[PDB]
RNA sequence: GCACGGAGGCGAAGAACCAUGGAUUUCCGAAUGAGAAUCUCUAACAAUUGCUUCGCGCAAUGAGGAACCCCGAGAACUGAAACAUCUCAGUAUCGGGAGGAACAGAAAACGCAAUGUGAUGUCGUUAGUAACCGCGAGUGAACGCGAUACAGCCCAAACC
RNA sequence: ACUCGUACGGUCACUGAAUCCUGCCCAGUGCAGGUAUCUGAACACCUCGUACAAGAGGACGAAGGACCUGUCAACGGCGGG
RNA sequence: GCUUUACUGCAGGCUGUCGCUGAGGACUCUCACUCCGGGAGGAGGACACCGAUAGCCGGGCA
């Protein structure tokens, strides 16, 4: 396909939010991503 | 039931519109404002689309550039006038009036000015028979005598392409590139072949219209098929 | 002694005698030429138009709507109806030609409200009818004493609301007494039975 | 035009308006259709004015009959804006009546007099 | 900040925090210079109107809001032990529109008929009464009265 | 819409290349035409009725029907003695 | 769901009548209105279209 530019704002936004849950997040919570995505099991919206 | 056919079409669908994307042009006489003093020069000969008959490009003194319906015997070169005082020759265009009685003429007006309604196809032509100083008298294609405005104009000739109709089309692919053509949907099932929910003559155990066919001009759409308002059927008597 | 008025009044009682019955004749050709809101400098029928409230001055505006004669424009139904209700040829609408006449007057002006409106005649296809608007914005009529009141929010859009004395007369109100059990306060908190 | 049944000429037209411009200067007169109408009914109108450019024509089609069965004598005047300037307006007036003339009683008599035989 | 980490920092120049007011406030969005799946192309009240210095100069409209409210469009399942009038119901749903509430409203009223009442909502009652109806199933007020709250005015014309 | 189309057209149907052929039936039904006479609604008109109105009746009579004719490559039919 | 000379209705077509609609059981005209024409103007014309209503037909549809 061809993505234009506000596409590839949008798909750029999906993959940086598809990380883990920052190490320290864990410590000062005292004890996972529910948006956790997968390019192939999951679908992305467009 | 459901719609028929034949109410499909009024809705206009691609299915049943005519392919007037790819037509060239609507063969109208030109508007002159009087005196005759226009003549054109037969630059082509090209076939129409809309009418599987031949048309004649031409260009008029005044720098007009206009297809025309061509009558048969036209050829490039040859010179063609339009108006009053337009001389009496196949492939010109002029009031019924000034016609002499007994001239098959072709693409002749209803009204004066509307660029010529009748006998337009292929090979016919409508012949002047009784003239007036109110009212031109002209036989039809059909064999009917239309009283006509002596101001309605005309052309000397018939149209060209005669005959084409007396060739078969032999087979259901020739039939086919024809109907590509036109505005109609072609192949043909018939209506005793349907389920009863899509005609009057649909259903029943072997094929038959359970009914009459001749069917009252009053009928409303959706049951007028078949003969309508025939005033007789048959070959006999 | 009689008004001026009194004869504009006096002519239009017999729209079909007299002067007026060839003016219309003539009038109505132009018309027939005309869109369907046409604004004019001028009431046809001054008389009327100043007793429903006109005046010369900024902000007061007239214009003839012409609208189509007969009864409703209904589709018969696609589905399943008892007999009483499949009619489809007999069915009139609820408001009245002059009411559909003032709400196309007043989208046509957007930020007018509409005053009141008469009639001036009709032909055999259709009917014409004046819209008196104001506009409640100007200060020539913010300072009217006879028409500020008009520009109160609450009289935003009120004749799709049916606060117009011909929306008040096709809503059953004028009766105050026997007859009107299910028109007032509303034909809507009536249970819309009136 | 439905109210108008003969055509004045453009010359006793400019007389009247003198006579009228001079009415007012001297004599008394009338302006707007409503005073002209009551002076006609209280019978205290000499010469009134009617244009005939008025739209809607309502406005004064009444004026002619009502000044026959009134005696009361009438002219047309071609412009709107040319009545209402004569009778001293900054605006234009579709009717006008000179409620007795004044230092004019000769020529607004002869203007009549002039209409009548101009049927 | 949620959020109980590490590091670092801020706070007596009175921070954090709270209240009120102000500043900033990308793009799309009624979305309004034109176009576009939130971007792009070369000065913008687009569109419809009012006024008009007739120039977008001054203004209005547009869209939203839980329901409530006003004006229009308007079913069927269902009940009648079938079903067509009737019923379900002017309900569901649809179009348009206003407000903080709407709508109504100072009698061409009522008609306990009177030597009587006195704008209008609403509440209680009048009453499942009068009235309607394959006179079937069902539908169904009003005047009055007791309350709540109370408020009465402005034009057109005559004459100027 | 058909249609930049105009009877050598295009709409509605039936049959289903070529070849040899395609009989009889118009009573019923359908369609169409005609029709002296009969029948045939509303408005207007007339009489009765009502100080008005409801209503009763009359006169006139369109399409339609009665009646007549045409038509089966129109629905269909071609038996018993 | 489908059918029809089932019941009851609804579109639709035909037809009369009223409005649009004018002048002098048959007639003329022009001015509304309609159509042709780029225009002038031509054709038609109180009809037709359209609104209302009445009778007939009306498994096309409920
Ligand atoms: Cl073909
Ligand atoms: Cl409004
Ligand atoms: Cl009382
Ligand atoms: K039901
Ligand atoms: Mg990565
Ligand atoms: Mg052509
Ligand atoms: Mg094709
Ligand atoms: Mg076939
Ligand atoms: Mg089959
Ligand atoms: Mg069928
Ligand atoms: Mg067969
Ligand atoms: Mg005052
Ligand atoms: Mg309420
Ligand atoms: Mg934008
Ligand atoms: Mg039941
Ligand atoms: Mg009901
Ligand atoms: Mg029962
Ligand atoms: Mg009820
Ligand atoms: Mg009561
Ligand atoms: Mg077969
Ligand atoms: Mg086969
Ligand atoms: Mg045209
Ligand atoms: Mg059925
Ligand atoms: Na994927
Ligand atoms: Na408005
Ligand atoms: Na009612
Ligand atoms: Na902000
Ligand atoms: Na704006
Ligand atoms: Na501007
Ligand atoms: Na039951
Ligand atoms: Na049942
Ligand atoms: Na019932
Ligand atoms: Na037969
Ligand atoms: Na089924
Ligand atoms: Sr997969
Ligand atoms: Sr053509
Ligand atoms: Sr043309
Ligand atoms: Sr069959
Ligand atoms: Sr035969
Ligand atoms: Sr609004
Ligand atoms: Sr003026
Ligand atoms: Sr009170
Ligand atoms: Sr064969
Ligand atoms: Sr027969």
């Amino acid at each position: 396909g061809k993505k234009s530019k506000a596409t590839k704002k949008r798909l750029a936004k999906l993959d940086n939010q598809n990380s883990r849950v920052p190490a320290w997040v864990m410590l000062k919570t005292d004890r996972r991503n529910h948006k956790r995505r997968h390019w192939r099991r999951n679908d992305t919206d467009e | 039931g459901r719609r028929i056919q034949g109410q499909r079409r009024g809705r206009g669908t691609s299915t049943f519109r005519a392919p007037s994307h790819r037509y060239k042009a609507d063969l109208e006489h030109r508007k002159v404002e009087d005196g005759d003093v226009i003549a054109g020069t037969v630059v082509d000969i090209e076939h129409d689309p809309a009418r599987s008959a031949p048309v004649a490009a031409v260009e008029f003194e005044d720098g007009d550039r206009r297809l025309i319906l061509a009558p048969e015997g036209v050829g490039v070169g040859d010179e063609l006038q339009v108006g009053v005082s337009a001389e009496i020759a196949p492939g010109n265009t002029l009031p019924l009036a000034e016609i002499p009685e007994g001239v098959p003429v072709c693409n002749v007006e209803s009204s004066p000015g509307d660029g010529g309604k009748f006998a337009r196809a292929s090979g016919v032509n409508a012949q002047l028979l009784t003239h007036d100083r109110n009212v031109a008298v002209v036989k039809l294609p059909s064999g009917e005598m239309k009283r006509l405005d002596p101001q309605c104009r005309a052309t000397i000739g018939v149209v060209a392409g005669g005959g084409r109709t007396d060739k078969p089309f032999v087979k259901a692919g020739n039939k086919h590139h024809k109907m590509k053509a036109r505005g109609t949907k072609w192949p043909n099932v018939r209506g005793v072949a349907m389920n009863a929910v899509d005609h009057p003559f649909g259903g029943g155990g072997r094929q038959h219209p359970g009914k009459p066919k001749s069917i009252s001009r009053n009928a409303p759409p959706g049951r007028k098929v078949g003969d309508i308002a025939s005033k007789r059927t048959g070959r006999g008597g | 002694a009689r008004s001026a008025y009194s004869y504009i009044r006096d002519a239009w009682e017999n729209p079909g005698d007299g002067q007026l019955a060839e003016l219309q004749w003539q009038r109505q050709q132009e018309w027939r030429n005309e869109g369907a809101v046409e604004r004019i400098e001028r009431p046809t029928r001054l008389d009327k138009a100043r007793s429903q409230g006109y005046k010369a001055k900024q902000g007061v505006i007239v214009a003839r709507v012409s609208v189509r004669k007969g009864s409703a424009r209904k589709r018969r139904h696609k589905a399943g109806r008892r007999s009483k209700r499949q009619g489809v040829t007999r069915i009139t609408r609820r408001k009245d030609i002059q009411r559909v006449a003032e709400e196309r007057a007043s989208r046509t002006f957007p930020n007018l409200r509409v005053l009141n409106s008469y009639s001036v005649g009709q032909d055999g296809r259709q009917k014409w009818h004046e819209v008196i608007l104001i506009d409640p914005n100007h200060p020539a009529i913010q300072n009217d004493d006879d028409l500020s009141w008009i520009c109160a929010d609450d009289q935003a859009d009120r004749v799709f609301r049916g606060l117009t004395g011909a929306g008040r007369r096709n809503r059953g109100l004028s009766g105050k007494g026997k007859g009107s059990e299910k028109t007032r306060p509303s034909l809507r908190s009536n249970g819309g039975k009136a | 035009p439905v109210y108008v049944d003969f055509d004045v000429p453009a010359d006793l037209e400019d007389d009247a308006l003198e006579a009228l411009e001079v009415a007012r200067d001297t004599g008394a007169v009338k302006k707007g259709t409503n005073e002209t109408t009551k002076s006609i009914e209280r019978g205290s109108a000499e010469l009134v004015f009617v244009a005939e450019d008025v739209q809607p024509e309502e406005i004064v089609m009444h004026i002619p009959e009502l000044a026959d069965e009134k005696g009361v004598p009438f002219i047309f005047v071609e412009q709107q804006d040319d009545l209402g300037h004569a009778a001293g307006l900054e605006v234009g007036s579709a009717a006008a009546a000179v409620t007795d003339a004044g230092e004019a009683d000769a020529d607004v008599e002869d203007i009549a007099d002039k209409v009548e035989e101009l049927r």
